[PDB]
RNA sequence: UGAUAUUGAAUGUUGGUACAGCUUGUACAGGAUAGGUAGGAGCCUGGCAUCGGUGGGAUACUACCCUGGCUGUAUUGACCUUCUAACCCGCCGCCCUUAUCGGGCGGGGAGACAGUGUCAGGUGGGCAGU
């Protein structure tokens, strides 16, 4: 019945366990025009990112930490197989091709789309930062200390609010479930 | 024949694409409510010389349930359901709600993306793979881009008289038509203005085919200062030009309104057969000499049209509904009839002999020119001597010599030549 | 005909709105045809439990908002049936006063109605401008 505080719930989701502390947030479609879906680099923070870099952009992609780049087309290797691993990003030139030729990213949630900051010319800066109207966000672990998830939820809430959606009218906040 | 239907949330330019498929049928406006209330029918072809098109209204969560029912019904007959969605705004929750029905529909579905009017931002065809359907396509009604590929995508799955109906709003026209072909085809609502444009359907009656069109009613010109929603009245006026039999509908509960006489003027001035019809007898009393109360009153007020037969039927209780067509078929012949040149002339000087009061106007010849309506030309020494009182006199004699019931007549006058 | 103000009380019916607390959402498959939407750190209190599973969704339990319903809380509305205190009397008595004007003070009758000020159709050659 009682709404706890942020400084109490970080110390208490220690006790709700090495598990991962995640946050649900009910948003306030009618408002799809100014919907609230997104990604931001995190403060208090293993992935396997595979890139679709084209041209010279593969040359800076092999030194940042990526596992496999490609031979400029391995969607034929994606056809009839392809246990995908963690994250798929791309570049704004072969995205159209990979989109049409690739026919295995819709119900699997890895389709490159430049609304998320994942399809850009800065592939070296993109590898290094990734490593019904609702958003899910993993802010961290059980084993993090009490001062880590406070900045994590603060950064994510400031990101949500920084993004005060248009048609701001009416309540924006409905529920925080830590 | 193949059937193709278009569905989606409103304001996606579905009717715009439907129209540039062929001609310009559905009204195109920009607003959330201004969608086609019901389903329409048409024909199409791309190297197959055989296809049909169906357009419906937008689907969301006023009246929307009936539109949803119509959209569901259209999803049945359609072979491929072109599912068009906006491109500039990405995707929406209502888009997923629409996609739910298609997911539960076991028919091939082609996905199309509108609002792609130029080459560069045409490359925005992405993230629609999450919908679970095949390759999307670009289209723009403003410029007609990407039409060939979309029609090829539709093709890869490839396997009579007209009579109208008009009147002032809320007199049961839609109820009357859907209570006559036997099948829910057009919407019925308590508020005036339920229909938004012409609805066309074909059917066979007594081994004879027929075409019936609704016109959403007509209100006064002075007080029609709406927000371009009265642009549909132009569509209603168009149907009269393509129709050849006009049914005017009056309410029996309410008395004769001044606007009804004006509406009947448009049909008469168009040279079309008219059959005056009254509906909703369930309201007012049905008794002896209540037949003549409105039967006589109509004649007193509607003098300019006297040839029109008068029919009484109530669509709600379906009383004497089957008697409407017997009137229609009879009116069909009289609007297209010719009389012999010999006989017609022999009747003319009999009339002028008993009325030798035409210097004096001279009658020399008379004959017919057109079948519909029957035009006649009389050769006189001078058409200036012709008087509108005398011109009307000739019409009555002709209308009495033969039947010529339920159709207007026009008389032309030519000089001595 | 409709709103809105002039414009009140009582009980009876009585919805809507808002805030709450409990319930429903029928997926081939799937643990009873017992929801989407963030999932994966428990029994032995009669029973039997615990991975995981053709599954797009099983939870060896962490962990939000919806949709239709049920119970409270407040808001108001819609009404009926009453009453009375505005508002209305071309009803009676008394005084202004000698007065079928008018105004006061008493009874009676109607009473939240009618009447009045700002917003829709028809009506109807009602009367104008052409
Ligand atoms: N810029 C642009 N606007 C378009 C295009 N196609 C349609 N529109 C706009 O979209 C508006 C709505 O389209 P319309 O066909 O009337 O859609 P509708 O009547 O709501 N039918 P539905 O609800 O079934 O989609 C049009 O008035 C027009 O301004 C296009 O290719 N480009
Ligand atoms: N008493 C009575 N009511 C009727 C009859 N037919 C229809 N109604 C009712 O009166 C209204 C007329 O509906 P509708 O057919 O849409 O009339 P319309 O608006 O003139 N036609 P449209 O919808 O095409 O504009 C509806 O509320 C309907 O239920 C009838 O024969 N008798």
């Amino acid at each position: 019945s009682k709404a706890y505080d942020v400084s109490e719930a970080v110390a208490l989701v220690k006790k709700t366990n090495d598990a991962t502390v995640e946050v649900a947030f009910r948003l306030g479609p009618r408002k799809n025009d100014q919907q609230i879906r997104g990604a931001v680099v995190l403060p208090n923070g293993t992935q396997r990112v595979l890139v679709f870099a084209k041209g010279e952009k593969a040359k800076e992609a092999e030194a940042a930490g990526a596992d496999f780049v490609g031979d400029t087309d391995y969607i034929n290797k994606i056809q009839q197989g392809w246990f995908d691993f963690d994250v798929i990003v791309a570049t704004p030139d072969m995205m159209g091709e990979v989109g049409k030729i690739g026919r295995v990213l819709g119900p699997k949630g890895l389709m490159p789309n430049p609304k998320t900051g994942t399809v850009t010319f800065e592939v070296e800066k993109a590898i290094g930062e990734i490593k019904a109207g609702n958003i899910h966000v993993p802010i961290g672990k059980v084993s993090f200390e009490d001062e880590k998830l406070v900045e994590n939820f603060t950064t994510m809430y400031d990101t949500i609010l920084k993004a005060k959606p248009a048609a701001a009218k009416g309540v924006y906040v409905k529920n925080v479930a830590v | 024949k193949p059937v193709v239907a278009i569905v989606g949330r409103p304001n996606v330019g579905k009717s715009t694409i439907f129209n540039r498929i062929a001609g310009e049928r559905i009204s195109i406006v920009e607003d959330t409510p201004g969608v086609t209330r019901d389903r329409i029918y048409s024909s199409a072809e791309w190297l197959n010389y055989d296809f049909n098109l169906i357009d419906t209204g937008g689907i969301d969560i006023p009246f929307l349930a009936q539109i949803r029912q119509q959209a569901e019904i259209a999803m049945d007959e359609a072979d491929v359901i072109i599912f068009m969605v906006n491109g500039r705004e990405g995707v929406t929750a209502a888009d997923e709600e629409v996609a739910k029905i298609l997911y539960r529909t076991k028919k091939p579905v082609v996905l199309a993306v509108n609002k792609l009017d130029n080459t560069e931002m045409r490359a925005n065809i992405y993230d629609f793979y999450s919908l679970g359907f095949g390759e999307p396509y670009p289209i723009s009604g403003t410029h007609g881009l990407g039409l060939g590929d979309l029609l090829d995508a539709v093709a890869e799955h490839f396997k009579v008289i007209q009579f109208c109906l008009i009147g002032r709003p809320n007199v049961g026209k839609s109820s009357l038509v859907n209570a006559m072909l036997g099948e829910e085809r057009v919407i019925v609502s308590n508020v005036a203005g339920t229909t938004r444009d012409a609805v066309d359907t074909s059917f066979t009656y007594n081994q004879q085919e027929f075409v019936i069109v609704d016109t959403a009613g007509m209100r006064k010109k002075g007080k029609v200062y709406e927000t371009t929603e009265k642009y549909s009245v132009l569509r209603a006026l168009k149907a009269i030009d393509r129709s050849e039999v006009v049914a005017v509908v009056l309410d029996g509960e309410e008395g004769i309104i001044e606007q009804d006489k004006r509406i009947a003027g448009y049909a008469h001035e168009a040279g079309k057969a008219v059959v005056i019809v009254v509906n909703k007898w369930d309201a007012v009393d049905k008794d002896e000499s209540t037949m003549k109360e409105f039967e006589e009153n109509i004649r007193d007020h509607f003098q300019f049209l006297d040839y029109a037969p008068i029919l009484f039927m109530s669509a709600l209780t379906k009383k004497r509904i089957h008697t409407l067509m017997p009137a229609i078929i009879k009116a069909s012949e009289n609007h297209s009839l010719r009389v012999q040149t010999n006989v017609l002339n022999d009747v003319i000087m009999d009339a002028v002999a008993m009325n030798p009061t035409p210097s004096r106007l001279k009658i020399y010849y008379a004959t017919q020119v057109s079948v519909k309506p029957p035009s006649f030309v009389v050769f006189v020494n001078d058409p200036e001597l012709m008087h509108f009182s005398y011109e009307r006199f000739l019409e009555n004699r002709i209308r009495d010599a033969f039947g010529f019931e339920g159709t207007p007549i026009k008389i032309f006058a030519r000089a001595r030549k």
